[PDB]
């Protein structure tokens, strides 16, 4: 009766579907081949799945999801792949050849042939929804399709569906790690482009979840299979109404409203706790007091730059399990007593808030292991406008050299478009500045007798 | 005879919804499948203030559910008691309301609305006589905040003269459930300042309170404040459906308790409370009613009203008790806090004594103050408002909806005269007469 | 062109005095005149 569309793009992206896909399963109790685990009929009523799978056949649930990579390998090992009958050939998508870490590829020389395809298979599940709510975008920076095909797709998804949000769901590039050199430069030219086309993004980075996974976690070789599934029980947790009852309550078209106080600064940071081994939950009780100051801790963010560099905007914490309102109430109530966790000088009511009766569930015999409340947490901040300075540094260094720009601009990109990109960034260093400013309107600031 | 409609609006507005339908039909014992089975012929005496007969013994009530979503409404029908409500009477969206207030009041409220009006016309055509209309929202909500202003900017104009009761959760002391309750409570209250003729103001701070200090739960739902607000309609509206020794209605409890047209937003608070095992270790009469009716730690909006002066108050008395321990009681009061009134009303306490009390219990009071102290609540709400409104954050999804920079500015200033309304009443004096000079004349030396 | 914030927070900054609205009672107004003389001489008066 209401509806979600989910779309993976690039390697990344598409790991992510091949990862979260199988926890929904799970979360629904469906099996790896989109059906119920029985013909017969038990129980009555919902079967709240409608929200994520189209119903067909004898009852077999198909997803609500369209797939795409421009190289087929990664699409490839999920049609030959455990999960081979969940998913609808048609909505998994490939290309020929990868964008290969070049924006201009994806973006334009390779990306454009595609375009349509996508969409028209978009069309059609859309027209399979009963009332749609809007997109759940996956990609990274650093992947060539990850930039470009995304950044694409919006314009398009602009046009189809106008005002319907879509809200961004990115591998952020790390401070220290790459995978790639021109990373800096797939980085900017996908958020040039999707500032003014996407309603939020919601950040998560390799280099933080690798210290979470081995300071916290245990975890002393993670995997990118740890990673996405680790990434799949955050989007569990903000797709947790949409699944399931709960207190209260958080639609896919709220987060927008509470976390963004102007359109340029639509990236929050997205951030999980508890995150440990079994062994250690032994020697603990895990009140939600407890997991929710987790939530704040600089050692326990899943981007990597550390939230006393700035001031909270905006806050959503997305419980699920074991939790009553009160307690929460509570946890909220101290953590903004704490003028240490601080705020912009100017916002009062920093918090939104979701309650689910429903615990999250988790794979068999893998990394992650049962809790009795979890919660998820989004916060927008201007702690982060170290990292956009770090994607500045970055791409300054090497374009006064205008190294690697032959790749893009012999796909007919332009230098003019390359110039503006770098612009738009310098303006967001300027808004994210603005924004962390006290709302200060004369020659200095003021004071009352103590704080 | 003489009937009342109920609304139920947003989360918050559909939880308060099916649980005083739970409330009300165990008080009449309306079965879950809609069955009168009413253990007093007194129950079904006055049936029609909050239902209507269906066929061969089963009965629907008087409510309209409003939502721009199914999901809420979707528990209601599965869980317990939804079976009574007539499912026409559901009336949900597939649209979402984001928080935003406006895109209740102008844009997908707006496209809904009409289907509303509707239900109202269905059954509020049933009624010999309308009394009035039993809404409840947020304020501080996106859903309920944005149903309530166009719903009542509709209803207010085909029923003029029938009156319009509130029921409103706000925006919380401390914390905040939602971010931007400033906007949305600001900009719903200068809507309802002109159309409705009570509001509550109900907080889940002071709830939580409760919950911690007179009845020590542990785990408090919602559900247990859901009870307890209930319990409260309920008991406001109980000389409304049994006998009493003093009745009221709803339009005798705000003739004495509006004593000006804006200055209708009230706290409740509710006796007996305590827990489980308190019970045991006090006793219950009329002045251990009054010991916790007048307890500022106990009012459901946590506003000390030892900071302000009481306007007017209302007392509304379930089980049998005698008049003369009542009416000295509820003047006790008035003498020995004579410093927490206003001055140019005396004779404060509008007092009502029903027969029937509450399921699983003997006797009850429910509480209704009028304050100046109330302002405690609108100030932070315009000093949050500004906060967040000095540079325009927020507005960009007010606009996307078509709502004007300006009305914002409208509600701020319709904000400043109302919150200036409790300072200009607070310690108000009285028109007396003034000095005079005047000194001894020589007669002898 | 050096470049600055695509935002501006600084526009209710047009906003005009005030600051906030009224107070205004429903019919009267008691001691405004501040306490000065109302009356002439004093004592014994007249008488033809
Ligand atoms: N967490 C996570 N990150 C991944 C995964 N696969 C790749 N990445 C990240 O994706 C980014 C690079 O993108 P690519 O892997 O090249 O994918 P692509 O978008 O298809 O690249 P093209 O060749 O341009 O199409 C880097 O930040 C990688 O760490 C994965 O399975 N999990
Ligand atoms: N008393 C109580 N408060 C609730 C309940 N459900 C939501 N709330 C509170 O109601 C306020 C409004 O929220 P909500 O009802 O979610 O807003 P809306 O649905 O957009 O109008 C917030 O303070 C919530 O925490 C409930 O069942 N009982
Ligand atoms: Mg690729």
């Amino acid at each position: 009766m209401r509806e979600c569309i989910s779309i993976h793009v690039g390697q990344a992206g598409v790991q992510i579907g091949n990862a979260c896909w199988e926890l929904y399963c799970l979360e629904h109790g469906i099996q790896p081949d989109g059906q119920m685990p029985s013909d017969k009929t038990i129980g009555g009523g919902d079967d709240s799945f409608n929200t994520f799978f189209s119903e067909t056949g004898a009852g077999k649930h198909v997803p609500r999801a369209v797939f795409v990579d421009l190289e087929p390998t990664v699409i490839d090992e999920v049609r030959t792949g455990t999960y081979r009958q969940l998913f609808h050939p048609e909505q998994l998508i490939t290309g020929k050849e990868d964008a290969a870490n070049n924006y201009a590829r994806g973006h334009y020389t390779i990306g454009k042939e595609i375009i349509d395809l996508v969409l028209d298979r978009i069309r059609k599940l859309a027209d399979q929804c009963t009332g749609l709510q809007g997109f759940l975008v996956f990609h990274s920076f650093g992947g060539g399709t990850g930039s470009g095909f995304t950044s694409l797709l919006m314009e398009r998804l602009s046009v189809d569906y106008g005002k319907k949000s879509k809200l961004e769901f990115s591998i952020y590039p790390a401070p220290q790690v790459s995978t790639a050199v021109v990373e800096p430069y797939n980085s900017i030219l996908t958020t040039h482009t999707t500032l003014e086309h996407s309603d939020c993004a919601f950040m998560v980075d390799n280099e933080a979840i690798y210290d979470i996974c081995r300071r916290n976690l245990d975890i002393e070789r993670p995997t990118y299979t740890n990673l996405n599934r680790l990434i799949s029980q955050i989007v569990s947790s903000i797709t947790a109404s949409l699944r399931f009852d709960g207190a209260l309550n958080v639609d896919l078209t709220e987060f927008q409203t509470n976390l963004v106080p102007y359109p340029r600064i639509h990236f929050p940071l997205a951030t999980y706790a508890p995150v440990i081994s079994a062994e250690k939950a032994y020697h603990e009780q895990l009140s939600v007091a407890e997991i929710t100051n987790a939530c704040f801790e600089p050692a326990n963010q899943m981007v990597k730059c550390d939230p006393r560099h700035g001031k909270y905007m905006a806050c959503c914490l997305l419980y699920r399990g074991d939790v009553v309102p009160k307690d929460v109430n509570a946890a909220i109530a101290t953590i903004k007593t704490k003028r240490s966790i601080q705020f912009v000088d100017w916002c009062p009511t920093g918090f939104k808030v979701g309650i689910n009766y429903q615990p999250p569930t988790v794979v068999p015999g893998g990394d992650l292991a049962k809790v009795q409340r979890a919660v998820c947490m989004l916060s927008n901040t201007t702690a982060i406008a170290e990292a956009w300075a770090r994607l500045d540094h970055k791409f300054d260094l090497m374009y006064a050299k205008r190294a690697f720009v032959h790749w893009y601009v012999g796909e007919g990109m332009e230098e003019g478009e390359f110039s503006e990109a770098r612009e738009d960034m310098a303006a967001l260093e300027k808004d994210y500045e603005e924004v962390g400013v006290d709302s200060v309107e004369g020659e200095g600031e003021e004071e009352g007798e103590e704080y | 005879m003489r009937e009342i409609v109920h609304i139920q609006a947003g989360q918050c507005g559909n939880q308060i919804g099916a649980k005083f339908w739970e409330v009300i039909s165990d008080e009449h014992g309306i079965d879950p499948t809609g069955s009168y089975h009413g253990d007093s012929d007194l129950q079904l005496e006055r049936i029609n203030v909050y239902y209507n007969e269906a066929a061969g013994n089963k009965y629907v009530p008087r409510a309209i559910l409003v939502d721009l979503e199914p999901g809420t409404m979707d528990s209601v029908r599965s869980g317990p008691f939804g079976q009574i409500f007539r499912p026409d009477n559901f009336v949900f969206g597939q649209s979402g309301a984001g928080n935003n207030w406006a895109k209740g009041h102008y844009t997908e409220g707006a496209e809904l609305v009409d289907s509303v009006l509707d239900v109202v016309r269905k059954e509020s055509e049933s009624c010999d006589c309308l009394q009035g209309f039993q809404l409840t929202h947020s304020l501080g909500g996106g859903t309920g905040s944005g149903m309530g202003t166009l719903l009542i900017s509709k209803i207010r104009e085909e029923y003029p003269d029938r009156i319009m009761n509130t029921f409103s959760v706000v925006p919380s002391p401390k914390v905040s459930d939602t971010v931007v309750e400033p906007y949305n409570a600001t900009l719903s209250v200068h809507q309802l300042v002109e159309n409705t003729d009570e509001t509550y103001c109900i907080d889940n701070e002071a709830l939580y309170d409760i919950c911690f200090r007179t009845l020590k739960l542990t785990t408090p739902t919602y559900g247990d404040l859901n009870h307890l607000v209930s319990a409260t309609m309920s008991g406001v509206t109980t000389c409304l459906r049994f006998p009493g020794q003093l009745n009221a209605d709803l339009r005798k409890l705000a003739v004495n308790m509006v004593p000006f047209p804006r200055l209708h937003f009230f706290m409740p608070g509710f006796a007996p409370l305590t827990s489980r095992g308190s019970q045991q270790y006090r006793a219950l009469t009329v002045p251990e009613l009054t010991q916790q009716m007048f307890d500022a730690k106990n009012m459901m909006a946590a506003c000390d009203p030892r900071h302000g002066r009481y306007l007017t108050v209302a007392a509304v008395f379930r089980g049998r008790m005698s008049m003369k321990e009542v009416d000295e009681q509820m003047l006790n009061v008035q003498n020995k806090n004579s410093s927490y009134f206003v001055e140019w009303i005396p004779n404060n306490v509008k007092t009502a004594v029903c027969d029937i009390p509450p399921r699983g219990l003997k006797m009850s009071a429910t509480f209704i103050g009028n304050s100046t102290a109330i302002q405690e609540l609108f100030k932070r709400i315009s000093e949050q408002f500004t906060a967040m409104f000095r540079r325009k954050a927020f507005l960009h999804w007010y606009t996307g909806e078509g709502m004007d920079e300006m009305e914002f500015t409208e509600a701020e200033s319709n904000m400043n005269d109302l919150v200036s309304e409790y300072q200009q009443y607070q310690d108000a004096t009285a028109d007396e007469q003034g000095e005079f000079e005047e000194e001894g004349e020589e007669d002898e030396a | 062109d050096r470049v600055q914030s695509k935002i501006g927070s600084l526009d209710n900054i047009t906003h005009v005095p005030g600051g906030g609205n009224k107070k205004i009672e429903t019919h009267k107004l008691t001691f405004r005149e501040n306490a000065k003389a109302k009356t002439d001489h004093g004592a014994e008066i007249v008488y033809k």
